This record gives structure tokens, C-alpha cells and sequence, in this order.
């Protein structure tokens, strides 16, 4: 029972949190600011995330955030090398604190972080290589990033693939999704919805499998792979600590798919380029795990290919061909409703559907450029629209009054990636036959 | 197999989503182009070269009588159009059994109105801003 | 619930229209040619619906609230009046020129009227012999009238409630995508969405100065 | 709900504040524009631009016969101007159905007066200042 | 295999269709020309196919599987409708309007039907006496409809399977030289030779260069 | 073909403005409103014998501008006593300002450098005057996506 998004709600993008800073399931924002009232901790994930979102060149509106129950953070030093102050900063129910810890080993430095235990509430226990933090049941608390190497982990009670089906149900004006849970089942629940509801799905992940030879391996986008889904996937090194799928969808929010535009060599800020040799980008490009290559003094991401092989630009462009016929049906068959002139199904009144789709949806694509046309072959690239006769309509569709195949034809005007040429250095230069092929 | 006969009742005319009726009597529209398609050189010695028309625009006449509800419409969007400066409206046609039409257009200019002893008529002209007919509605092409 | 006039109605109306008109201006007596019966005494006239013309056509459509169609189609109809005695051609004359009458026409034909008048033919004077003794003094003329007929249509077609579109987007990296789009009659697109704040209106307050810059 | 049958005789003009009589048979007036309501530029590739027109004058006939009282008042009326300068009247037009017009006007040219044997007729010429038809009186719109 | 509707089925469904929209439109009863009943009780309508006209070139050529052609050829059917008593001119009228009601219509004449309305003529009311008692109320009108007719030839001319021709290459040299072309139904002019090999699409790599450039 | 419209709202001539010394200008011709030219061309070319080429840059910007007026318009009479003023005072300098509705639009200073012929007839004649600008650079500020 997929009910249809509008134009303001393509361009929005919800990431699946863990907090408790608010009681509804969803909230929506125009700035961190706003979030920053609402008490999420400087450098927490949303905040990075939104921050993100908010930098890019193409960068949406307006972000909406989801809640998880959240029941326990971390603050890891595991593996870690530190020195430097390290720093954190946790906010306590509108209240703001900073944490200090100087200088060497990272199980000293998280046993010296215990000293956070004053002007408090809330509670914290390390444990030798990271200290869990966890609140009193009317305490808020958000910890976030600072100028320490450590990496903050969340942990809740629920599963993604029973919060989703809330946050649709309280709203459902909202286009990609995103999560902050990064483990391989959570991952392939969150795909598995996205592509039942028609939204698509962002991720990175920083599994070294990407590398890993193509001879073989176990990675969750191999999982992908083999389940042939639509997920776009990124492998980047800091992920799991700056959340970057923010970067990526603040480069290709706001532009409308109406251009054929691709995701080839747009600059993401907030991304760090790949490091890797170039036998592991080969390996890389084997199981469509995207990078941001960096090249020339600047960055670069690297052709946008989702888990199935297709590109994400013709995904995307269909969608907004789904959802732009959707609404612009509907308008107009609202606007014949208010006057007591409502459509009848009749073949004097059924034609008009071909200049109402020919308006809104259609002709935009082809003045921007997104829809070929012209004369292939014997064949000609103009879209096509054709539709049934009172005749044709069974009876029992007469009883239902539901109106049946509809059809619609384009072809789609992709962009360019990569050149090769073939120039010759010679230190001099060497039949006539001058007759009309 | 029955072949259709021509109806003159089923050609249908649609301005803006709407269907357009009050039509006088004989002819309900007429569709003219306003260049021709091809433009022939013609050398001294008899080298002929040609060259393609890049301007496609056409008109279409519609008559009806000067009782009808739709001039009060065509009237308003006339006026509207001349203050806001958007003139634009879809536009198009269909043919029992001919070349149909599916284009935009606009309200080129006012008729002439006559008042006498008996109810009159207006043709307005519309223009339409492509004027290639179709073969949609053909029975077999 | 949304009534009107049929053809009956304004058809039967229009004959007693004229009918009043010649009665209340000439001051002859009035008979039509449905029924007979043994002529009158005195100075008469007669009233005929000679012939109705068609205009093809339909210029107006009207909506019933459930769906129904009201056509109305353009008429014109004839009159064929004969005045029988005394001084024939000067009555029907009479009865032209009172169309012309502002007052007495408001009588009988109000604005809004679905009937009007039209113009007039030639009025003939004509001598016709009675048992080969008397000629005697006749008249013909022919009035015509325009009017409206609307009628009201046998049912209505089923409404459109659910649309169903499949879309086919061929692309070159591999086979077509299929997908379908849908629209239901009471399914807003964004549900109910409050949508994006709006700017709002500062209040209401005093200025001191006229122009004021401030960095 | 009685629908309007057309009433030529419910047609009104108003010319100055006083009402017009003594028309001629057939047609009573005639109202036609003088320019195209939009000039269309194309280009060489078929970029296409449009331009609004800021003239909007038209012309209205009035067919009188030549024994009418209200031609010596017209008459009256022409040479006045031409003397003092003054030549505008406010001119008005109902429709019984159709469309209307409420503008000011003046008298463009005079008519051609011809003399024989059967009353004739005069068509003046009204310059109207703008032309514009209204649905005021359209039954619906 | 490939049938059709010949002239003989659509002359004929055209009075069953105008025969049922008198009926269900007027409540009046009808009766055809073609044979001869005493008249009936109460008012009713008589139905008549007065004239024909023919459009003198086809418009279509549809070709069966065998060879076979059927031509299609356009006619206007004239009908003749006249009715006896009640208010005949109002029942004739309301005849007219119907065809201007759209569900009304598509009972009978539904999109793609081999014939179609056209037009109406003048509608006359008449008085008629019987047995030089009494004036009987009647009516005439002309309704003109569109048709299309087909008709199936009757049989079909060879084909040509084999074509010989003859050449004759006039020159300066000497006499000139003679020589035959010839064609077969099944004879391709090259056999079945694969021709040229073609230019084959390289196979999909992968590349690290945007742009590559090697001498 | 529809999706090349140069123009998505019609062009309207009414919504150039033009302001001199800060009231709006009225009263216009029949066919063309303003034009505006330059008097000298943007470098100069000077090329050697052998083929070698350099180039200039100018500094002379000036322009002018005609703005046509119905002869009975009442604007004529603010340029005429305009001229007088500054005859004797010396202060001949005035702001002007244009706007491009949907072109390029103008933003200097001016002053009257001709006064036009004044001619009477059978018909309201027509006024050209020019309106030197110091400096003619055209800004195409009204038009939106000039990245």
C-alpha cells in the first residue's frame, strides 16, 4: 500500500538515527542549528551527517531525521594512536560539556576518560580500550567527536527492519534513505525495504573485502551483488566515523533527473580520496564499490554504478518519471473534480490524457534534454502514449471503475565517461583514386 | 472487419484539458500551415540544392456560434494572457477518421462579432506552435 | 434535483404568446388550427405553427449534479397568421409593429425568455369569393420566431476511479525498466505533509527613523 | 432554468448616455480589431519569441437608415469636434448573449449617402479606444 | 479467412438502428415502408429509406491473404420520417436533439460502426382532413446519414514468378552487344554469402585513466 | 518546435523603465524607443610586417543614447529647460538609468548633447533627442544563471 511521494519530498533525505532527543519517530530541519536546539551533540552522527548534506554543491532543503531507541554508547580507542588532547563532547539535557584527556597508550587514555564523572546523572565505565556511557532514565544524553582518534559507537534493542515500517506509517514525504547501524543484516533489511517502497538506498562501509582480491570474497556488497538490488554503495576509509553518505547525497539532491545528468566526476566535499594501489581499484570496480578517486590536486567520484551493474542516473530518472505522472494526474484530475465536471469514462472525454502527460512529465525532459528524439534503422526515438478504447475495457473493470493499460515509451540520453585516443609522433609524412563512392 | 464511416461527431477539440462544443453548422475547424516545407535553389546551369524549413508554426480556425459558452472563455483567457504575459494553453485534436493534431498554442487574434436577426458566428484563430498532422486515428496505416 | 424546461414546455408556451399579443393589440378574436370548429362571428385571426427549422449543432451543455447531460439546441420557428374580416391587412400590421413596443412587449416576452422574435414576411391582401355572391377581405403573413430546446440524456458513464500506467524507459546500459504509476481518488500525493516553513510576517512596530542603514 | 433564446431586440447601444434607434435590417453594428494580438519572431534554428501588443483600437459599424432621427445628431456630433477639439463620447454595446463592450469612442469617418428610389442606409464608422469583448452577459460563464 | 461486412449487413442494421432510437426516444411506435399493415392504434412514426447517393472513388483497398481485393466505397443514406398524430412535430424534434446526447448515442452508434449521422432538414407541420371531418396532425423531415460500403472482388490475376529482360548496349566499337537479366522468386542474388566480416564491439574493461593517450 | 521557446513570458515593451535625474520618462514614439551605441570599438590592432600582432586596450567609453518622444508630449519641456540651465549655470551632468526587462540594462550618468528637429504638419511629428552617456557599459544584471 505504497502511498506516492510529492516534488518537495523527492529532494529529502532520512537518515535512521539513534537518540532519544525528540518523541516522535521523525523531525524535519533546514539547519544544524535547529538540531543543535533540539540537543544533539556537536559532532554526533546526525549532526556530521546534516552537516554533510548541507555542504554540498547540489545540496537539498530540507533533512529529516529518524529515532531509534537508543540504549548505550561508546567511546572507542580499540586500535587506536593518540598523540594528542583528546576531546569529546557530550551534551546532558540542554546542557553542554567538553572533556578533556592529555597525551602514552589508548587503554591509558580510556581509563583516564573515567574522570568523567563529574557534574553527573548519567554514568560512565571503561573498560580498558573504551568507556560506555549510559543514562538514567530521565537523562538525555549525546555524546559527539572531537579532536581525539576514537570513533563513537551506538547500540539499541531494536532492528531496523521492524523501525522502518513506524517511520513510514507516522510519514512518508521523503526520497533516500540512509542508516546509521552498519552491520551486514542491517544493511541488506534496509535494501530489501528500500526496494519494495521505491526509495533508494545509501550506504558506505569501510570493509577492507572491497580491496580484498576479486578472485573471491564475502562482502556485503557481494551480498548485493548476488541479490541483484538497487543499493548504491561506497567504499571510504572514514566512514564509520563521519557518516559521509551526507557528502554523497549532497551532490546529486537538487538537480532534477530531467538533464540526463550523471554522477561521473562531481566533487563531494567532506570525502577523503582513496588510497589504495591501482590493482585494488580494479578489484574495486569489480563489485560496483564506488570511490572518490583523488586526481589532478582535486577529488573525483568514480561513475556512480549501483549493486546490479545499472547506472544510478537511469534508476533515478525513472523514478521521477513515476512520480511526476503521478502528481500530474492527479492534479489535473482534481481540478476536474471541483467543478461538477468529473471524468467519465467515455471516448470522448479519455484522449485528453495524452496532452495532460504530454505537459507536466514529458515535454520538460525533452526540452532539458534527459529524452532522446529524432529517426534512428527504420526506427524513430519520439515518446509514445497510447491508450484503450471503451470498447476494449473489460466489464468487470466497468464495475470497478479502475481504468487499465496505459502505456508509455522513452529512450534515455546518457552522458560520456572516458576518452581514448591514439596520437602519433613522426619525423616526416609519406592511392588517387578521386572517384564518387 | 467493419470499416468505419466518418463521423463528424466524434472529431474533438481540447483547449487547456478541456473539451471545447457549440460549434456552427458545416465547418467545425480548419487547419492551415504557414510556410512551405522546402525552399529549392536553382543555378544557372540547372544545380539544384534545397534547403530544410526550421519554422513550423501553423493556424487553426474554430467556428462557432456567438451564443456559445466557450467564447466567454476564449474572451477571459484573451484578456488574462495580455496583462500576465503567459499565452500559452495545450491544444489538441482528433479525427474520427483523419489527421489528428497534439500540440500547444495560443490565442492569435479576436474575431470579428455581427449582430443581426439571427444568431450569429465567431471564428477565432488560433495559433498552434507545431503543425504536423498524424496518423493515429487512421483504420490500417 | 437540478430541473429545467423541456422542449414541451417552452414550445406549447410560445403558440398562447402570440396568441395574447394579437388579441390584446388588434382587438380581433383569435383561433388556432388544432381543432376545429364552426367559424365565428366577426372579425378573427388564425393561428398556424407552419414549420421549425433545426440548427445543427448544440451550443450549450449543462451538468447535471450526478452527471447527467442537459443539451440545448438553437430553433427558429414559423407562424402562418390569417386574418379573416373587416379590415384584415391593417390588423396584421398592427401586430407588427407591436413588437417594436418596448411596454407591451415586457408583457408577454420578459428578458430571459426562452423564445424571441425574429422578423417578418410580406403581408398579402387577398379577395375570395363566398357562394359566388361577396368577395371577401383576407390577409397572410408569416412571423418568425427564434427559441432554445434543451433535453435531458438517458444516463451517464461509470467515473474514472482508479488509473493504472505502465512506462518502459529504454536505455542503453541494459534491457528496459519497467514500472508502473498509479493515482487513486482520495490519495494525496504527499499525504499531509506540512511542507516547508513559511517566511513570516514581521510585526507591526515603530521606526524612528525615516531610512535607516545598519551594518 | 429557462435557457436564453437570442433577442435581437435586447440589444442595446449606448452612445454619449443616451440610446441609439433607427437601424437598418440584417446586421445592426459589426465590432472588428485592428492589429493581431501577438507578433511571433523565429529564429534561424527555431528559437521562438513573442512580443505583446500594446495597441489595442478597433473599429465598430453602425448600420442606420438614412430617414433615422440619430443621424443629425452624428452629424451634429462630427462637426462639433472638428472645431473645437473635443471628440471623445463614451460608447457602450450589450448582448441579449454574446459579448459585450464599454469603452470611449469617437466618430472615425462619415458614411456614404446615397439617394433613390427605396429608403436607404449609412454605415457610420465608431472608433473604439480599446476592444475588448466581456462575458458580462454570457448565461454561465 | 479474411471476412468482412459486405454492403448488404450494413444497409440493412442502419434502419434497426434509427427504428430503435425513434422508440426509445419519443415513446411512439414505428413502422417501416416495406410492407403494408392496417395502421396502427395511437400515435407512431413511419421510417423510410427515400434515397441513396454514391461518392464516386474508393477510398480504400484492403487485400485478402490470397490476393483477393475488397473495395471500400462512401455513400449517404437519406431517410424519410413522418409522424401521424399526438404532437408530431415535437416528437420529430426530440429525434433531432437525441443525436446530440452522447450516452444516448453510443447504445447505437458506438465509435468504429460502419455509419454515422450527418445532418436534418426542415421539420414541416402539416393538417390533413380524413373523411372530410376532421384535420389530422402530421410532420415530415429528411434525416441524411454517412455510410461506408464493401464489396469483395471476383478472383485475382497471377503472379509473376519469373522475369526475363532483354539489354542492348549500343557503342562505337562494334555491333552492339546483347545480353539477358533474369529474376527468380527464391533466387537471392548472392546466395548466402556472410559478406565482410564486421567491425566487432570491444568487450567491456576497466580503465584508470579518464583520459588515455598512447603513441 | 516548443522546446526551444526563447521567451517563456511574452516580451512586454512596457516594462523598460527609464529614469533621468530620478523621474520616469513618458510619452514615447510609435516604433522604437531607445537605442544605445558606442563610438569607439573595444582595442586596437597593430600588426607588424612579418605577421607579428599587439594589441590595445581603450579608454574611451563614452556613448550615446536617442530617446523618441511624441512632439507633444510634456517631457519635452523638461529637456528644454535642461538645456538652458545648464548654458549658464555649467552643471550639465544628470544620473540615467535603464532597465532590461528582459535584456541588458544601463546605469551611468548623461547629458543632453543635441536637441532634435522640430517639425509641425498634418500629423503629431516625433522628437529625437540624444542623451550622451559618460560610460556605455551594458549589465546583463536582470538575466538570471549567469554563472
Amino acid at each position: 500500500g505504497t502511498q506516492p511521494i510529492d516534488t518537495v519530498g523527492f529532494e529529502t533525505p532520512m537518515f535512521l538515527a539513534m537518540h532519544g532527543n525528540f518523541p516522535e519517530r521523525i523531525r524535519f530541519y533546514v539547519s544544524t542549528a535547529g538540531m543543535v536546539a533540539d540537543g544533539f551533540a556537536v559532532g554526533s552522527p546526525a549532526y556530521q551527517f546534516a552537516t554533510n548534506a548541507f555542504a554540498g554543491n547540489f545540496a537539498p532543503q530540507r533533512v529529516a531525521i529518524g529515532r531509534m531507541s537508543i540504549d548505550s554508547s561508546k567511546v572507542d580507542f580499540t586500535g587506536t594512536t593518540n598523540t594528542e588532547q583528546v576531546v569529546v563532547n557530550i551534551t546532558l539535557n540542554k546542557v553542554v560539556k567538553a572533556v578533556k584527556i592529555n597525551v602514552n597508550t589508548p587503554a591509558q587514555i580510556a581509563t583516564a576518560l573515567a574522570d568523567a564523572v563529574t557534574a553527573d546523572k548519567a554514568t560512565a565505565v571503561a573498560t580498558g580500550t573504551y568507556v560506555t556511557v549510559t543514562a538514567v532514565s530521565p537523562n538525555v544524553v549525546s555524546v559527539g567527536k572531537g579532536a581525539g582518534v576514537y570513533k563513537i559507537v551506538n547500540e539499541s534493542s531494536e532492528t531496523v527492519a521492524t523501525v522502518l515500517p513506524s517511520v513510514i506509517a507516522e510519514n512518508h514525504n521523503w526520497y533516500f534513505l540512509a542508516t546509521e547501524a552498519r552491520s551486514d543484516a542491517d544493511i541488506v533489511a534496509a535494501a530489501e525495504f528500500a526496494k519494495a517502497n521505491y526509495k533508494l538506498h545509501i550506504y558506505n562501509s569501510t570493509d577492507v573485502d572491497a580491496y580484498a582480491p576479486e578472485n573471491s570474497a564475502a562482502s556485503v556488497f557481494d551480498t548485493l551483488k548476488s541479490l541483484s538490488y538497487d543499493s548504491l554503495g561506497t567504499s571510504d576509509a572514514g566512514a564509520d566515523v563521519d557518516f559521509t553518505e551526507g557528502s554523497v547525497i549532497g551532490a546529486m539532491a537538487a538537480n532534477d533527473p530531467s538533464y540526463g545528468d550523471s554522477l561521473h566526476l562531481k566533487t563531494m566535499p567532506g570525502m577523503v580520496p582513496f588510497a589504495g594501489s591501482d590493482t585494488q581499484r580494479s578489484n574495486a570496480w569489480s563489485r560496483n564499490a564506488n570511490i572518490y578517486r583523488g586526481l589532478y590536486g582535486g577529488g573525483s567520484y568514480i561513475e556512480g554504478k549501483t549493486s546490479s551493474g545499472q547506472y544510478v542516473d537511469v534508476i533515478r530518472f525513472s523514478h521521477w518519471v513515476k512520480f511526476r505522472m503521478e502528481e500530474s494526474v492527479f492534479a489535473y484530475m482534481k481540478r476536474r473534480s471541483d467543478m461538477g465536471l468529473s471524468m467519465k469514462m467515455s471516448d470522448e472525454d479519455l484522449p485528453v490524457l495524452k496532452s495532460v502527460l504530454m505537459n507536466n512529465p514529458i515535454n520538460i525532459g525533452i526540452r532539458n534534454g534527459g529524452i532522446l528524439t529524432g529517426y534512428d534503422n527504420k526506427v524513430s526515438y519520439d515518446p509514445t502514449i497510447i491508450i484503450p478504447k471503451r470498447a476494449n475495457i473489460p466489464t468487470n473493470d466497468l464495475a470497478a471503475r479502475i481504468l487499465r493499460d496505459v502505456k508509455v515509451e522513452l529512450v534515455y540520453n546518457n552522458s560520456l565517461h572516458y576518452v581514448k585516443i591514439r596520437a602519433s609522433v613522426v619525423l616526416d609524412r609519406p592511392s588517387t583514386n578521386a572517384q564518387t563512392p | 472487419l467493419t470499416l468505419q464511416a466518418y463521423d463528424p461527431a466524434k472529431v474533438l477539440v481540447f483547449i487547456g484539458g478541456q473539451r471545447v462544443s457549440g460549434f456552427a453548422a458545416d465547418t467545425k475547424i480548419v487547419i492551415t500551415r504557414n510556410n512551405d516545407n522546402i525552399s529549392v535553389h536553382a543555378g544557372v546551369d540547372g544545380e539544384i540544392s534545397n534547403a530544410l524549413s526550421r519554422d513550423n508554426t501553423g493556424v487553426m480556425t474554430l467556428s462557432l456560434q456567438n451564443t456559445a459558452k466557450w467564447n466567454g472563455y476564449l474572451a477571459q483567457w484573451q484578456r488574462q494572457a495580455n496583462v500576465t504575459g503567459l499565452i500559452y494553453l495545450p491544444v489538441q485534436v482528433e479525427g474520427s477518421q483523419g489527421l489528428s493534431l497534439n500540440t500547444i498554442g495560443w490565442i492569435q487574434k479576436q474575431p470579428d462579432l455581427s449582430y443581426g436577426t439571427e444568431v450569429g458566428q465567431m471564428d477565432w484563430e488560433i495559433g498552434v506552435l507545431d503543425a504536423w498532422l498524424s496518423p493515429d486515428q487512421i483504420q490500417g496505416i | 434535483p437540478l430541473d429545467f424546461t423541456n422542449s414541451d414546455v417552452v414550445m406549447g408556451a410560445l403558440t398562447k404568446a402570440v396568441g395574447r399579443l394579437c388579441l390584446d393589440v388588434t382587438g380581433y378574436d383569435v383561433v388556432e388550427a388544432d381543432e376545429t370548429i364552426p367559424k365565428p362571428e366577426g372579425p378573427y385571426i388564425l393561428v398556424d405553427l407552419s414549420l421549425l427549422t433545426p440548427l445543427d449543432w448544440a451550443t450549450n451543455e449543462v451538468v447535471d449534479e450526478d452527471g447527467v447531460v442537459h443539451t440545448a439546441h438553437n430553433y427558429t420557428a414559423s407562424y402562418t397568421l390569417t386574418a379573416y374580416r373587416g379590415k384584415p391587412h391593417w390588423a396584421l400590421s398592427r401586430v407588427h409593429q407591436a413588437f417594436g413596443l418596448p411596454f407591451l412587449r415586457e408583457k408577454y416576452f420578459p428578458t430571459g425568455s426562452p423564445y424571441a422574435y425574429s422578423s417578418t414576411s410580406n403581408i398579402a391582401r387577398m379577395r375570395v369569393p363566398l357562394n359566388q355572391q361577396m368577395f371577401e377581405n383576407r390577409a397572410r403573413t408569416i412571423v418568425t420566431f427564434n427559441a432554445t430546446f434543451v433535453e435531458k440524456d438517458l444516463g451517464t458513464f461509470e467515473d474514472i476511479e482508479h488509473i493504472i500506467i505502465g512506462i518502459d524507459v529504454d536505455n542503453p546500459s541494459g534491457p528496459p525498466i519497467g514500472i508502473g504509476a498509479d493515482y487513486d481518488k482520495g490519495v494525496k500525493p504527499g499525504g499531509d505533509d506540512p511542507g516547508l516553513p513559511p517566511k513570516p510576517n514581521p510585526p507591526i512596530v515603530y521606526h524612528d527613523a525615516i531610512a535607516q542603514v545598519c551594518m
